[PDB]
C-alpha cells in the first residue's frame, strides 16, 4: 500500500472516520500501524472489484 | 514557597510561539513566578 | 429455463415515465418488480466470488 | 416585524452558508499527535530487531 | 479508450479556453469567517 | 412490456424510488418470484453467507 | 502461495488516485459537482 | 444504552400531546390531566403507550 | 477631420475569478484599493481581494438578484439595492445589515452616493428615483417624471446634481433640492441604459443601442455622436487618462478615446468552460482606483480582469 | 426645438479650460446651500 | 439564563487527575481565569470587605 | 447548570429540567 | 537525535486468467 | 424534452436561452437548499415538502436520462475480458457446488 501511495506528511490520520458515538476510551485509537493497515486493508478490497460492476 | 503548579497549553497548537512569549512577560513580572517546561512538553507554572 | 431469463431481462426494459418526462431504463434493473430480489441476491452471489476466491 | 421562522428564511443564513456552501470553517486542529513509537521501524510500522 | 459515467467531462479545460497567459482563479470558499471584520476599528 | 410509473418517498433524509406496474404483469412476476424462491431454496443455489435468512 | 491467489481481477482502483475535483468550475449547473454529490447523497 | 434516544423520545411525545391540545384550541395544562391521553380506548381515552415519563 | 487623436495602449486579459453562481450583475472597488464587491444574481455579495483575486467574503440578506453595490467613502459602510424592492446599508465593521430603506414600488436597478452630502440616491422600474438620507432613512424626495423604468442614476456635486437615464430613452438632468428636472435630453432612439461622468472635463456621455452620445454641463449640450459600437450597452466607464470602456450586452468591449471618439481596440473575451456563446455579456465594469486594472463583470457569471499591456508601442499599433 | 443643436458640434480641443470644472470654492458654496 | 456562548488528547486526560475534591460551580465563579478555559465577557468579583 | 449536569436551557427539551443526585449509589 | 518530543493492455486488470477465458479472448 | 423553433431568430434565441438558464439556475439553488432544510428539520411547512419531492423528481430523471443515453452511446463499461472472467468463475462456482438448474414450471406442476 505505501508504495501505490506513498505519504510524506502522514496525511492518513485525516481523512479516517471513526465512532463518534462511543466516549474517547471506547473509539479507535488512530495509530501509525492501525490507520495504515485499515487502509491497506480497504485499498486490497478495493482493488479485487472492477470499476464498471461496482465500487467501494 | 511556590508549591502550587498549574499547566497550561495553547487552543490552536499553531499558536504555540505567542503563548511562550506571553509567558516570558509573566516571568518578568511576577517576581516569585516560576515557569517550567516537563519532558512532555506541558509548560507549568508554579505560583503560591 | 432460458424462457425464463428472457422473460426477467426483457422485464426490466421498459419506459419509465413520471408525468411529462419518460425514457427508456437499459442499463440497471428496475428494483420494484416482484423478482428484483431474486436478481440482487444471485447477482450479489457472483460479487461475493469475487471478493473472496473461489477457493476460500 | 417578528423573527419568526429564522431556521427557515428566504435566503441562505449565515450559518447555514458558513456549514455547507463555502463559508470559511474553523479548521483548528491539523495533525496533532502522530508519532511512531521509539521502538518501531520506520518502514515496517513495527517493533524492531536490529536497529 | 472507455469512460464511465461518472468520469466524463463534457467541456474543455479553463486554461484550455484561455489559454497560458491567463490566470484562472476558482473561489469556492473564502478565507475569512463572518466573525472578522472588513474594516476592523483600531483598539 | 407496458410502461411503469415512478414516485419517489420522501423519507426526509433521501428519497426513495417507488415503482408502479400493472396488475396483469404484476401478478405473473408475483408468481415467478415465489417459484425462483422455492426452487432456488430447495436446490440451495444460495450460500449461507447470504442475509436476510429466513431463519433469522 | 499467496492468500490472493486465485483472485480474478487486480488494480481496478488505480484510476481513482488523485481527487481534484474542486479547481474544475464547469457553468452547467447539472454538470457540476456540486450536483452530483446532491444527487448521491439524496436519492439513495 | 442510547441516551440520545431518551431524549428523543421525550421531546416526540410531548410533540404529540401538544399537537392535540393544539386541535382543540388550548395549551392550559390542567384541562388536559394525563388521565385523557394515557387512558386506553376500550374507556374513551386517546390510549397513547408511555415511554417519556422515565427519569433520564 | 478630427485632431490626431493620443495613443492609448491596448488592454489584455490577465486573470478569470470565477466563483459566483449566477449572472454578476455589478461590481464597485473600495476608495483604498483593497477589495472589491460583486453582486449576483446567486443573491450573495461577495468581497474579494484585489491584488490576489480571493475570495475574502460572503455576505446573503437578500431575497432577489443584487442589482446594485457602491462603497461609502465617508464611512465604512457598503450600499445595496436589488429586484426585491429592497436597499440595504452594511456596515463593514460588523460585516452586518444595519438598516434599510422602504417605498420603493418594484425592481431597484441602480444607485449611487452623493460625494459631499450623505444622500443615497436609487432609480427604480416604477420609473422613479429617490433621495434617502443616509442616517434616519426617510424619502427626502421622490424624483418623478420618467414614463418608463429609470435604468441609471449619477451624482456629482456641481449643478446638476443628479443624472437618470432611463428606458424611455430620454436623459434628465435634475435639480437636488426641489426636486425638479431641469433639462430632458431627448437625442436617443433606443432606451439609455449606461451614463458615465467625466473625472475632470465636465461633460458626461450615455450610451444607448444606437451609439453613444457626448454631453455637456450644466445645460446638455451635445457635443459629439460616438458611434460604431452596435449591440445593446449596459456600461460606460472613463478612465483618467481619457480611456472610455463599453461593455455591451453580447459580450464586447470596445475602448476608445474620450478625446476624439476614436474607437481603438475591441474585445471579445471567450466564455466559461460550462457556458453558452449566448451567455457571453458584460453588465459591469470599473476600474480600480489605480486606475492600472479593469474589471467586468460578466454574464458567463466570471470576473475578468484586464491589464494595460505595456509591450506595445506606437509603432506595433498604429492610430488610424 | 430647432436643428442645428442635433448636428455634431467642433470635436477637437479648442479650448481646455472652458470644459474644466468649476474651482472648489463654488462647489462647496453650492454644496452647503443644498 | 439562556447561554451566551453556545478530540483526542493528553491534556484533558483522566490517568493523570488526582482528584481530590471536585471543582465546584463556586470556585469557578470565584476565580473565573484559573478554573475556566475561554472565559468571555467575565467579571471579577469584589474580594472581600 | 450547576456542576456540570443539566441542560443549558429547558426549553424546547418537554420537561421542567429538574435535576436531582442518584440516592443508589454505593 | 533519534526522538525528540519538541520540534493498458486489455488482459490488464486480470490476474489469474482461466483456461476458458484465455481460450475465448 | 429537446427545444427547437425552427424560424425563429438568433437574437430571440440567443435571449430565450439566456433567460431560461438564469431560470434553470434559480430553480435548482432554490430545490438545493430546501433539501438542506428538509433534512435538518428546519422547515415544518408540508407544501414545501411537496414542492421540493416534485422539484427533486424531474431532477433525478434528467439526469438518468442522460445515464441512459450515455450507456447506448459511449459503450457498455463491462469489457468483454472482464465480463468472459465473470461469466467463466460463475460457471465453475456452480459446476463446483452441483448445481441443477431450474427447470420451466411444467403446467402438471403439483405446488
Amino acid at each position: 500500500y505505501l508504495t501505490e501511495h506513498p505519504d510524506p506528511n502522514n496525511e492518513n490520520i485525516v481523512g479516517y472516520n471513526n465512532k463518534k458515538c462511543w466516549p474517547r476510551d471506547a473509539r479507535m485509537r488512530l495509530m501509525k500501524h492501525d490507520v495504515n493497515l485499515g487502509r491497506a486493508v480497504f485499498w486490497d478490497i478495493k482493488n479485487r472489484l472492477p470499476r464498471s460492476v461496482t465500487t467501494v | 514557597t511556590s508549591v502550587i503548579k498549574i499547566a497550561v497549553e495553547p487552543v490552536n497548537p499553531s499558536e504555540l510561539p505567542k503563548m511562550l512569549d506571553g509567558l516570558r512577560k509573566v516571568n518578568k513580572s511576577y517576581p516569585s513566578l516560576t515557569t517550567k517546561v516537563e519532558e512532555s512538553g506541558e509548560h507549568v507554572i508554579l505560583g503560591t | 429455463d432460458h424462457n425464463i431469463a428472457d422473460y426477467m431481462t426483457a422485464k426490466n426494459n421498459v419506459v419509465i415515465n413520471y408525468k411529462d418526462m419518460n425514457h427508456t431504463n437499459s442499463y440497471g434493473i428496475i428494483r420494484g418488480l416482484q423478482f428484483a430480489s431474486f436478481i440482487v441476491q444471485y447477482y450479489g452471489l457472483v460479487m461475493d466470488l469475487l471478493v473472496l476466491g473461489l477457493h476460500r | 416585524g417578528k423573527r419568526q421562522h429564522q431556521k427557515d428564511k428566504m435566503y441562505i443564513t449565515c450559518a447555514e452558508y458558513t456549514h455547507f456552501y463555502g463559508g470559511k470553517k474553523p479548521d483548528l486542529p491539523q495533525t496533532n499527535f502522530r508519532r511512531l513509537p521509539f521502538d518501531h521501524c520506520s518502514l515496517s510500522l513495527q517493533p524492531f530487531v536490529y536497529p | 479508450e472507455v469512460v464511465l459515467h461518472e468520469d466524463k467531462k463534457y467541456y474543455p479545460t479553463a486554461e484550455e479556453v484561455y489559454g497560458p497567459e491567463v490566470e484562472t482563479i476558482v473561489q469556492e470558499e473564502d478565507t475569512q469567517p463572518l466573525t472578522e471584520p472588513i474594516i476592523k476599528p483600531v483598539k | 412490456f407496458k410502461e411503469v410509473g415512478i414516485e419517489f418517498m420522501d423519507l426526509y433524509s433521501h428519497l426513495v424510488p417507488v415503482y408502479d406496474v400493472e396488475p396483469l404483469e404484476k401478478i405473473t412476476d408475483a408468481y415467478l418470484d415465489q417459484y425462483l424462491w422455492y426452487e432456488a431454496d430447495k436446490r440451495r443455489l444460495f450460500p449461507p453467507w447470504i442475509k436476510p435468512a429466513d431463519t433469522e | 502461495r499467496r492468500w490472493d491467489d486465485d483472485v480474478v481481477f487486480k488494480n481496478c482502483a488505480k484510476g481513482v488516485d488523485d481527487q481534484k475535483k474542486d479547481k474544475r468550475f464547469v457553468n452547467d449547473t447539472l454538470r457540476s459537482e456540486f450536483h452530483k454529490k446532491f444527487m448521491e447523497k439524496y436519492i439513495k | 444504552n442510547t441516551q440520545e434516544l431518551l431524549d428523543l423520545l421525550v421531546k416526540c411525545e410531548n410533540k404529540i400531546q401538544t399537537r392535540i391540545k393544539i386541535g382543540l384550541n388550548s395549551k392550559m395544562p390542567s384541562r388536559f390531566p394525563p388521565v385523557v391521553f394515557y387512558t386506553p380506548k376500550e374507556l374513551g381515552g386517546l390510549g397513547m403507550l408511555s415511554m417519556g415519563h422515565v427519569l433520564i | 477631420t478630427m485632431p490626431k487623436p493620443q495613443w492609448h495602449p491596448p488592454w489584455k486579459l490577465y486573470r478569470v475569478i470565477s466563483g459566483h453562481l449566477g449572472w454578476v450583475r455589478c461590481i464597485a472597488v473600495e476608495p483604498g484599493n483593497q477589495w472589491f464587491v460583486t453582486g449576483s444574481a446567486d443573491r450573495t455579495i461577495k468581497i474579494w481581494d484585489l491584488a490576489s483575486g480571493k475570495l475574502k467574503l460572503s455576505l446573503t440578506g437578500h431575497i432577489s438578484t443584487v442589482r446594485g453595490v457602491i462603497v461609502s467613502t465617508r464611512s465604512p459602510y457598503l450600499f445595496s439595492c436589488g429586484e426585491d424592492k429592497q436597499v440595504k446599508c452594511w456596515d463593514l465593521e460588523y460585516n452586518k445589515v444595519i438598516r434599510h430603506y422602504h417605498g420603493h414600488l418594484s425592481a431597484v436597478y441602480g444607485l449611487d452616493l452623493h460625494p459631499t452630502i450623505d444622500v443615497l440616491v436609487t432609480c427604480s422600474r416604477d420609473s422613479t428615483a429617490r433621495i434617502w438620507d443616509v442616517r434616519t432613512k426617510a424619502s427626502v424626495h421622490t424624483l418623478s417624471g420618467h414614463t418608463n423604468a429609470v435604468a441609471t442614476v449619477r451624482c456629482q456635486a456641481a449643478e446638476p446634481q443628479i443624472i437618470t437615464g432611463s428606458h424611455d430613452t430620454t436623459i434628465r438632468l435634475w435639480d437636488l433640492v426641489a426636486g425638479k428636472t431641469r433639462v430632458t435630453l431627448t437625442n436617443h432612439k433606443k432606451s439609455v441604459r449606461a451614463v458615465v461622468l467625466h473625472p475632470r472635463h465636465y461633460t458626461f456621455a450615455s450610451g444607448s443601442p444606437d451609439n453613444i452620445k457626448q454631453w455637456k454641463f450644466p445645460d446638455g449640450s451635445f457635443i459629439q455622436n460616438l458611434s460604431g459600437h452596435n449591440a445593446i450597452i449596459n456600461t460606460l466607464t472613463v478612465n483618467s487618462d481619457g480611456v472610455l470602456v463599453s461593455g455591451a450586452d453580447n459580450g464586447t468591449m470596445h475602448l476608445w478615446d474620450w478625446r476624439t471618439g476614436y474607437n481603438f481596440q475591441r474585445v471579445h473575451a471567450a466564455v466559461q468552460p460550462g457556458s453558452l456563446d449566448s451567455e457571453s455579456g458584460i453588465f459591469a465594469c470599473a476600474f480600480d482606483q489605480s486606475e492600472s486594472r479593469l474589471l467586468t463583470a460578466e454574464a458567463d457569471k466570471t470576473i475578468k480582469v484586464y491589464r494595460e499591456d505595456d509591450t506595445a508601442t506606437e509603432e506595433t499599433h498604429p492610430v488610424s | 426645438s430647432k436643428y442645428t443643436d442635433l448636428v455634431p458640434k467642433e470635436v477637437m480641443n479648442a479650448d481646455d479650460p472652458d470644459l474644466q470644472r468649476p474651482d472648489e470654492e463654488a462647489i462647496k458654496e453650492i454644496t452647503e446651500k443644498t | 439564563f439562556e447561554p451566551l456562548v453556545r478530540d483526542w488528547n493528553e491534556f484533558n486526560d483522566i490517568n493523570k487527575i488526582i482528584i481530590r475534591q471536585p471543582i465546584r460551580t463556586e470556585y469557578k465563579i470565584a476565580f473565573p481565569y484559573l478554573y475556566n478555559n475561554l472565559p468571555h465577557h467575565v467579571h471579577l468579583t469584589w474580594y472581600h470587605t | 447548570m450547576y456542576n456540570g449536569i443539566g441542560l443549558p436551557t429547558p426549553r424546547g427539551s418537554g420537561t421542567n429540567g429538574y435535576v436531582q443526585r442518584n440516592l443508589s449509589l454505593v | 537525535t533519534l526522538q525528540d518530543p519538541t520540534n493498458q493492455d486489455p488482459s490488464y486488470y486480470l490476474k489469474n486468467t482461466n483456461a476458458e477465458t484465455r481460450e475465448t479472448l | 424534452i429537446p427545444w427547437k423553433v425552427p424560424g425563429l431568430p438568433t437574437p430571440i434565441e440567443n435571449m430565450i436561452l439566456r433567460y431560461v438558464k438564469a431560470k434553470a439556475d434559480w430553480w435548482t439553488n432554490t430545490a438545493h437548499y430546501n433539501r438542506e432544510r428538509i433534512r435538518r428539520g428546519a422547515t415544518v411547512d408540508k407544501t414545501v415538502c411537496k414542492k421540493n419531492l416534485g422539484r427533486l423528481t424531474r431532477l433525478y430523471l434528467k439526469a438518468e436520462q442522460e445515464r441512459q443515453h450515455n450507456y447506448l452511446k459511449d459503450g457498455p463499461y463491462i469489457t468483454a475480458e472482464e465480463a468472459v472472467a465473470v461469466y467463466t468463475t460463475t460457471v465453475h462456482w456452480l459446476e463446483s457446488r452441483r448445481f441443477s438448474p431450474i427447470p420451466f414450471p411444467p403446467l402438471s406442476y403439483k405446488h
